[PDB]
C-alpha cells in the first residue's frame, strides 16, 4: 500500500480539519482519498465522529 | 417481512479515522440481514482477528458490493447468491457490481454466488487473494462477458469441483447454470445438461424445476416465490364494467419485489413504494394521500447547510431530506463536485439566519447538529417542528437525532412530539444542559428505538446554575428553562404553557382535569 | 370485424319459434365478436340455415346451446370464449362458459376453438351428440356420455380426439402438448423456449407479444399488454414514480392516448364512474375535499321498491329503465331462485322524484305503459344523457319503445353525449319525428331511429305541434318553453317574438330578454335604478 | 323434450307481461323459464322487442 501526494493546488482546499490528503492511482487512474484527523470522518473529513462504544441509556 | 431488510451505504472508498468504531458500525448494520437494499460496502478492516459473521445471513444485494482494504484472512459470504447492480460502483470509466481493491485476504469465498444481474466484476491489487482466476465469470455475469495473479502458492481446487472453486474444500466448488446447458435453451439457465432440463426465462442465477415458481431469483418481479412480469395491481381495470376496481389480491411494488405492506423507509403511492411523495400529494400514515386544499410546501433537504441553500427553505412546512448543521455552516466552506473540480465558496452566515426553519413542522430524514458558534445557543429555530421521521438515518447508531460537539445551551424545540423510527444520540456538548433529564422514549414511537445521552454538561452543574425544568413539568423533562417547554405537565396545561390551576391567568374554563382553555366562564 | 350484442334470456323464448329464429339471424349475421352471451336456443326444426354462426370468432360471455335440433351445429371460426359472464342452474352450482343441453344435434363442431378463458364446460341430456367425450377439455379450459347411438371413430389422421368426422375436425393442441417451462401459457412448438408470451389468449405463432392470436388483456399498437402503459412509471432503482410521456389510458381492451370524452378519467383508465373515495370534477375522478357528495346508483328496473332511493338526486350513476312491470308492479326473485318480496304498482305521479335529476350517466329507457303516464316532464331538469352505457344492438342512449307517452316535455335536454336515439311504436306520441335529434347529439356519427309513432299529419290536425316561436329544430311539447332553440328571442326558458310584450323584459341581447329588477316596471337596461 | 308445470308460486308470479311459465329438470335441478307473449323478450319476459328492420334517419 504505497501512496503518493496529491497536487499542492488540490491539497490546500480539498481535505478538511487538518486532514492528510493522499492519492493512489489504480491502473493509471489517480484516485484521491483523504486520511482524517482523530475525531473527524467523511469523504473530505467534514463531519465530526460519534463514539458508538457507550452503553444505551 | 422480506425476512430482514438492510439499508446499504453510499459513502464509498472513504477512510475512517477510528477502525474499532467502523467495525462496530458494520456489525450493527448487517447482523441478521438477508437482503441489503443499497450498496454493501466492506471497507477498512485491517485486523485479522475481526469476526465477519454479520455477512452470514446476507442472500441478496440490490446495489453493488465493494470490498476495500480488508485484511482478514478469510472473507466469506456463506449465503449470498444475487448482486442486482441497480446502482454500480465506478471510479472518477468502467462500472462494477463487484469490486475488490487493496485487500490482503488470503481467500474470498462466495460459494453460492449464482448471478450478477448488472455491471462487471473487478479485482485490483489483492496480493494474497487467490482462486479468482479459476472462477470463469462468464457464467455468473448476466451480460455473458469475461470480467476482471497472486504472490503465494495456491491450493488446487477440491477434486469434486468440475471447473472452478472459490476456496478450499468441496463446498467451495463453483456451480454452473448457464454454460453447462443444451443449446436447446439459448437465453436461459438450466438445472441439468439435458435438453428438457432448461428453466423459465424469468429465472435469475439457478432454478429447481421448469416453472417460474422454481427459480432461485427473478430476473423481473419476485412475488412471494413466484416470478412475474408485473406486480398484481392494487387497482385492476374491468374491461366489461368499464370501472377501475380495487384489487383484493393487490400488492405494492418495492424494487423488484412484490410486498403486502411497505418498509418503514418508504411511502406507498399508487400501487408502488416510493421514498418521496408527489408535489400534489400528502404524506399521511405512511401513504401518499391527496392533500385537502393546497399542498403543504415540501422542499428538499440538503447534505450540508450553507449560504447557497439556506434561502431555499423559506416558507417550508415539510423538509424532505436531512439537515446537517456543521461548523462549516457558520464558517462557510469550499464546495467540490464529483468531477474533483473546485466548487463555490459559501459566504459565512450567522445563526440568526436559521430563523428560516421557523415554518418547518416535519423532517422526513434525520436532524443532525454538530455546529459551533458563540451566538448559536438554543435550537428554537425548530420550535414548530413536530415530528422527525427516521425514513433515512445517519450511518452510525441509526440516529434520527444526532447532536454531537455542538455549542448549544438548550434545545428549546417544544412541539417536537415524535421521533418515529430512529435513535437519538446526544453526546459531547460541553454546555448543553437539559438533554440529560429528557426521557426520550416519551417522544420515540417504539421502545426498541435506542437513546444515547453521554458526555454533555453535568446534570448537577446545570442544577447549580438553575437551568433546570420548571416545577410545572412531570418526570418526563423539558426542552429548556421556560414554562412552555415541558414535555408533559404534571398539573394543568393551558395553551403552550402550564399552570397550577385554571384559577390563575384570569378567565379559563376547565373542560379537562389535565387541560384548561381561554374564554371570549364555565 | 363487426360487433354484435349478446342476449341473456337463458332458456326463455318467444312463443313464436319462427320469429325466434329470425330474431337470431338478425342479431348474429355477419358478426365477428359477440359482446355478451350467445344463446342459441329453441331451434326445434332441422334445416334452419345457422349461417350467422359462420363469422363468429369471439364470445365474451358464455355460450348456451339448448333445445336446438338442427342436425349439424358448426362454429366455423369461433376460437375463444372469454366467459366474463357465466351460466348457472343454481347459485351454489358450477358456472359455465359453454353449456349444451336438451339438444338433438348429431355433431357439435367447433374446430379452431383454442381457449375458454374462464368458466366450465357442460353437456346434459343431448341424445345424438358425439365426439365430446373424445375431446380433451383440459386443453381448452384453464381451470374447472351415453348417447345411445353408434358414433363414427375419429378420422385416422387425428392422433387424439375430434369434433366431427373430417380430418379438419381433429382437435389441435397448444397447451398440454407443450414443454413444462411454460406453465400458465400456450406454446407454438414442443421445444422449451418455444413458448408464447403470457400476455395473450388462444394460440400464438411465435414468442413475442405481437405473435399472438387473441389479446388476453389489452391490445395496443398491434402488441398485447397485460397492463396499459402507466401514466406514472415506477423506477425500481431510485424508488420513485416518474411521469410517463408515453402513458396511455385503458379503454376496454384497447389503449388510447385520450379518452372518448363522454367517459370520466380515473388515474390510469377511461371510466364510467368514480369509486366512493373520489368524485367527478371536470374530466377526472378527483378525490373529495371533505365529504363525498351522495352518489345515486342506477337501477336494473325502476319499481315501487327502489324509487325512494332516487329522491333528491342530481346525477344518476348508471341508467333509468321504466318498463311495463314498473307501473303494474311485480314479484321479485332473489338470486337463489326463491320468490322475493312483491312490489306494489307504481303511480306515475311518483316519478316526480326525478325532477331534481340533471344528468344520466348511462342510458334512458322508457317502455312502460299507463293511462296517466302521458309525458316525461319528470325529467324536465334533465339536461344531459351521457350514454356511458348503451342499450341493445341498436346502441341506444335514449330508447322509447311502445310507451304510453303523448309528449316528451324534457325542456332542458341539451345533449346526448354518446349513443343513438331510438323511438318507435309509441302510438300516441307526437313531436318526436319533428325533433332534429342531431342538434342534441354530441357527434354527427351518432344515429337516430324514429318510426311508427303517432303520424305527423295526425298530430297537426290535433294541433299538438310546435309553437310559432320555435325554429326548425322542433320542440319537446306544445308550450312556448319547449323549443329546442328559439326562433327569435328567449326570455326565462320561454321563446318570445319581442321583449316589449313582457313589460318587465328588457332586450339584453339579439336573442335574449331578461326580467327587470324587482324594483320597477319597465327598464332601459339591467339594474336596480335602471328604470 | 318433456316440459312440466312450475310450482304454484312460480307459475303465477315468475313470468311477467302475460307469459307462460314452463319448467325443465336439467342435471336433477329445476330450471324455471318462459314463453313470452308477442313483443316481449328477456328471462321473465320483461323487455319489449325492438324492430331492427327500419333504416336510420
Ligand atoms: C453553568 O453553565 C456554564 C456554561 O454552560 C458551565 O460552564 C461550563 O462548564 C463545563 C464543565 O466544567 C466546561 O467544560 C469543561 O471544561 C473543562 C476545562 O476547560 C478546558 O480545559 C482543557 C484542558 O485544560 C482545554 O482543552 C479546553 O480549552 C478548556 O479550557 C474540561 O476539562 C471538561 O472537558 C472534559 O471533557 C472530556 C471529553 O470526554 C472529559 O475528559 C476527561 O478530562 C479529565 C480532565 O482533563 C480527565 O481527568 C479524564 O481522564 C477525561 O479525559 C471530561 O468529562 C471533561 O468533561 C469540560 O469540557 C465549560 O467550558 C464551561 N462553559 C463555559 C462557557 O465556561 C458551568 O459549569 C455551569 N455551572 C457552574 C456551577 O459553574
Ligand atoms: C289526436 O290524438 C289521438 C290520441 O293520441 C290520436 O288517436 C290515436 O291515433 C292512432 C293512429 O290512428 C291510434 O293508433 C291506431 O290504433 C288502431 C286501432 O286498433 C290500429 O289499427 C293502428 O294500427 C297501427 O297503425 C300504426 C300507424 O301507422 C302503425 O304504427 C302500426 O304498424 C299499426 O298498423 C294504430 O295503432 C291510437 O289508438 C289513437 N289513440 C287514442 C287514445 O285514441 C289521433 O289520431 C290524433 N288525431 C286526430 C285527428 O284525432
Ligand atoms: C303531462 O302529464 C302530466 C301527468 O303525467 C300532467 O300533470 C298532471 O295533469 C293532471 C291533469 O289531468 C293533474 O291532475 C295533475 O295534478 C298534474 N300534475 C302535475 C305535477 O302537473 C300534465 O298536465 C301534462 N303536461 C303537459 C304539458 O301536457
Ligand atoms: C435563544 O437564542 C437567541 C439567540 O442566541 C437568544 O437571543 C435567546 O435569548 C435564546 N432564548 C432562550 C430562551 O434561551
Ligand atoms: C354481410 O351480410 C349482408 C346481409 O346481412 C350482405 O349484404 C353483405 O354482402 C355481407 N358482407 C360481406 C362483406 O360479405
Ligand atoms: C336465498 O333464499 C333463502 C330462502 O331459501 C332466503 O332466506 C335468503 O334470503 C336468500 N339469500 C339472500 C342472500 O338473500
Amino acid at each position: 500500500f504505497p501512496t503518493y501526494k496529491c497536487p499542492e493546488t488540490f491539497d490546500a482546499w480539498y481535505c478538511l480539519n487538518d486532514a492528510h490528503c493522499f492519492a493512489v492511482k489504480i491502473a493509471d487512474l489517480p484516485v484521491y482519498s483523504c486520511e482524517c484527523a482523530i475525531g473527524f470522518m467523511g469523504q473530505r473529513c467534514e463531519y465530526k465522529e460519534i463514539d458508538n462504544t457507550y452503553l444505551p441509556k | 417481512h422480506h425476512h430482514k431488510i438492510c439499508i446499504g451505504t453510499k459513502s464509498r472508498l472513504s477512510v475512517p479515522s477510528n477502525k474499532e468504531h467502523h467495525y462496530r458500525n458494520l456489525r450493527d448494520r448487517y447482523t441478521n440481514c438477508t437482503y441489503v437494499d443499497g450498496n454493501l460496502e466492506l471497507t477498512w478492516l485491517p485486523n485479522e482477528n475481526l469476526d465477519l459473521s454479520f455477512l452470514d445471513n446476507i442472500r441478496e444485494v440490490t446495489g453493488y458490493i465493494l470490498i476495500s482494504h480488508v485484511d482478514v484472512k478469510k472473507v466469506v459470504f456463506p449465503k449470498l447468491q444475487i448482486i442486482r447492480g441497480r446502482t454500480l460502483f465506478s471510479l472518477s470509466e468502467e462500472k462494477y457490481a463487484l469490486f475488490v481493491t487493496y485487500s490482503k485476504m488470503y481467500t474470498l469465498e462466495i460459494p453460492d454466488l449464482r448471478d450478477v444481474l448488472n455491471g462487471q466484476v473487478g479485482f485490483h491489487n489483492n496480493y494474497n487473494l487467490c482462486h479468482m482466476r479459476t472462477i470463469q465469470w462468464s457464467e455468473i455475469v448476466s451480460n455473458g462477458t469475461d470480467a476482471y495473479a497472486p504472490e503465494r502458492e495456491c491450493p488446487k481446487c477440491h477434486e469434486s469441483c468440475t471447473h472452478g472453486c472459490w476456496g478450499e474444500g468441496p463446498k467451495n466448488c463453483q456451480k454452473f447454470s448457464k454454460l453447462t446447458c443444451s443449446p436447446q435453451c439459448a437465453g436461459g439457465r438450466c438445472y441439468g445438461p439435458k435438453p428438457r432440463e432448461c428453466c423459465h426465462l424469468f429465472c435469475a442465477g439457478g432454478c429447481t424445476g421448469p416453472t417460474q415458481k422454481d427459480c432461485i431469483a427473478c430476473k423481473n418481479f419476485f412475488d412471494e416465490g413466484v416470478c412475474k412480469e408485473e406486480c398484481p395491481p392494487m387497482r385492476k381495470y374491468n374491461p366489461t364494467t368499464y370501472v377501475l376496481e380495487t384489487n383484493p389480491e393487490g400488492k405494492y411494488a418495492y424494487g423488484a419485489t412484490c410486498v403486502k405492506e411497505c418498509p418503514g423507509h418508504l411511502l406507498r403511492d399508487n400501487g408502488a413504494c416510493v421514498r418521496s411523495c408527489p408535489q400534489d400529494k400528502m404524506d399521511k400514515g405512511g401513504e401518499c394521500v391527496p392533500c385537502n386544499g393546497p399542498c403543504p410546501k415540501t422542499c428538499p433537504g440538503v447534505t450540508v447547510l450553507h449560504a447557497g441553500n439556506i434561502d431555499s427553505f423559506r416558507n417550508c412546512t415539510v423538509i424532505d431530506g436531512n439537515i446537517r448543521i456543521l461548523d462549516q455552516t457558520f464558517s462557510g466552506f469550499q464546495d467540490v463536485y464529483a468531477n474533483y473540480t473546485m466548487g463555490p465558496r459559501y459566504i459565512p452566515l450567522d445563526p440568526e439566519r436559521l430563523e428560516v426553519f421557523s415554518t418547518v413542522k416535519e423532517i422526513t430524514g434525520y436532524l443532525n447538529i454538530e455546529g459551533t458558534h458563540p451566538q448559536f445557543r438554543n435550537l428554537s429555530y425548530f420550535r414548530n417542528l413536530e415530528t422527525i421521521h427516521g425514513r433515512q438515518l445517519m450511518e452510525s447508531m441509526f440516529a434520527a437525532l444526532a447532536i454531537v460537539k455542538s455549542s448549544l445551551y438548550s434545545l428549546e424545540m417544544r412541539n417536537l412530539k415524535q421521533i418515529s423510527s430512529g435513535s437519538v444520540v446526544i453526546q459531547h456538548n460541553r454546555d448543553l444542559c437539559y438533554v440529560s433529564n429528557i426521557r426520550w422514549p416519551a417522544i420515540q414511537k417504539e421502545p426498541e428505538q435506542k437513546v444515547w445521552v453521554n458526555e454533555n454538561l453535568r446534570a448537577d452543574l446545570c442544577e447549580k446554575n438553575g437551568t433546570i425544568c420548571s416545577d410545572q413539568c412531570n418526570e418526563d423533562g423539558c426542552w429548556g428553562a421556560g414554562t412552555d417547554q415541558c414535555l408533559n405537565c404534571k398539573n394543568f396545561n393551558f395553551n403552550g404553557t402550564c399552570i397550577a390551576d385554571c384559577g390563575y391567568i384570569s378567565n379559563a374554563y376547565k373542560f379537562d382535569n389535565r387541560t384548561c382553555k381561554i374564554c371570549h366562564c364555565n
